[PDB]
C-alpha cells in the first residue's frame, strides 16, 4: 500500500478550515473519513467555564439588582463563549464592570493564556450605573462532554453558597463532513483526495488536531499489532 | 412591611410553617417520551452521539 501524505491544508478562516490528503487509496477516503470524524467528535481538547463564583449572587436562580438578564441565562451565554488557552489547564478570569452597557468578551480581565476567538460576544447587559459586579470565572481544559451531574459524587464539597457550577462542554468542533473525489494523479489506476471540512467554534487548529488524532489512533494501533 | 410582618399566620395551632424550595433540573435521556403536535408519539431508545 502506497502511503498517504498531506497536500496543502486549506486554511481559510479561524471558524472553518479544510485539511487535505492526496495519496489516499481505493476506498480509504471513506475508510478514514468516518473513522476520524468519531475522533474529532469525542477526544477533543476543549475549554469550558466550569465554576462561576459570584460577588452577591448565591444561587443561579436570583437576579442581581443591577444586571439585566437572569443569572442562569448569563451563565448559558458563558457556555456560549468560545475561548482557547495555551498552558494553564485551570485558570480564573475576573469580570469587573459597573455602568449601563452590553458587556462583551473584552471587558473581562483577559489573561495571557486566555484568548477569546470573538471578543464581540456580548454575555450580559447592565441597566444600572452604580451596579458593581465582580465575578471569578474558573475555566479549565479537558475533553468531551462532562456534566457537573456526573461530577457530583465527589462534589469537592461545595458548602460555600456562592459556588455556581455550569456544564463543562469541551467541544471545539461543530459540523464535520469530508469531501471525497477522484485524485488527479497522472500515473496510477486510482487514488482518492480527501478535503475534510471541519467547522469549529474557533479554538483548536486543524493540523494540530489531526496529529493529535494520529496520536490517539497511535495508541489504538498498539494492541492490534500485538495480539 | 405590615403584610411582611403579620401576614405569616397560616393554620390554627401550627402558626409557624417553614416551606423550602428544591430546584432539580431534569434532562433528556434514554427513556423519555417525545412527540409532535401532529399526533406522532415516541420514546427515545438510545440517544447516540452526533457522530452517527
Amino acid at each position: 500500500f502506497l502511503k498517504p501524505r498531506l497536500v496543502d491544508i486549506e486554511q481559510v478562516s479561524s471558524t472553518h478550515a479544510k485539511v487535505t490528503l492526496e495519496p489516499l487509496e481505493r476506498g480509504f477516503g471513506h475508510t478514514l473519513g468516518n473513522a476520524l470524524r468519531r475522533i474529532l467528535l469525542s477526544s477533543m481538547p476543549g475549554c469550558a467555564v466550569t465554576e462561576v463564583e459570584i460577588d452577591g449572587v448565591l444561587h443561579e436562580y436570583s437576579t442581581k439588582e443591577g444586571v439585566q438578564e437572569d443569572i442562569l441565562e448569563i451563565l448559558l451565554n458563558l457556555k456560549g463563549l468560545a475561548v482557547r488557552v495555551q498552558g494553564k489547564d485551570e485558570v480564573i478570569l475576573t469580570l469587573n464592570k459597573s455602568g449601563i452597557g452590553p458587556v462583551t468578551a473584552a471587558d473581562i480581565t483577559h489573561d495571557g493564556d486566555v484568548e477569546i476567538v470573538k471578543p464581540q460576544h456580548v454575555i450580559c447587559h447592565l441597566t444600572d450605573e452604580n451596579a458593581s459586579i465582580s465575578m471569578r470565572i474558573k475555566v479549565q481544559r479537558g475533553r468531551g462532554y462532562v456534566p457537573a451531574s456526573t461530577r457530583i459524587h465527589s462534589e469537592e464539597d461545595e458548602r460555600p453558597i456562592g459556588r455556581l457550577l455550569v456544564d463543562a462542554c469541551y467541544s471545539p468542533v461543530e459540523r464535520i463532513a469530508y469531501n471525497v473525489e477522484a485524485a488527479r494523479v497522472e500515473q496510477r489506476t486510482d487514488l482518492d483526495k480527501l478535503v475534510i471540512e471541519m467547522e469549529t467554534n474557533g479554538t483548536i487548529d486543524p493540523e494540530e488536531a489531526i496529529r493529535r488524532a494520529a496520536t490517539i489512533l497511535a495508541e489504538q494501533l498498539e494492541a492490534f499489532v500485538d495480539l | 412591611r405590615r403584610k411582611i410582618t403579620q401576614g405569616d399566620d397560616l393554620a390554627p395551632g401550627v402558626l409557624k410553617i417553614v416551606k423550602v424550595y428544591l430546584a432539580v433540573k431534569r434532562r433528556i435521556q434514554p427513556g423519555d417520551k417525545m412527540a409532535g403536535r401532529h399526533g406522532n408519539k415516541g420514546v427515545i431508545s438510545k440517544i447516540n452521539p452526533i457522530e452517527d
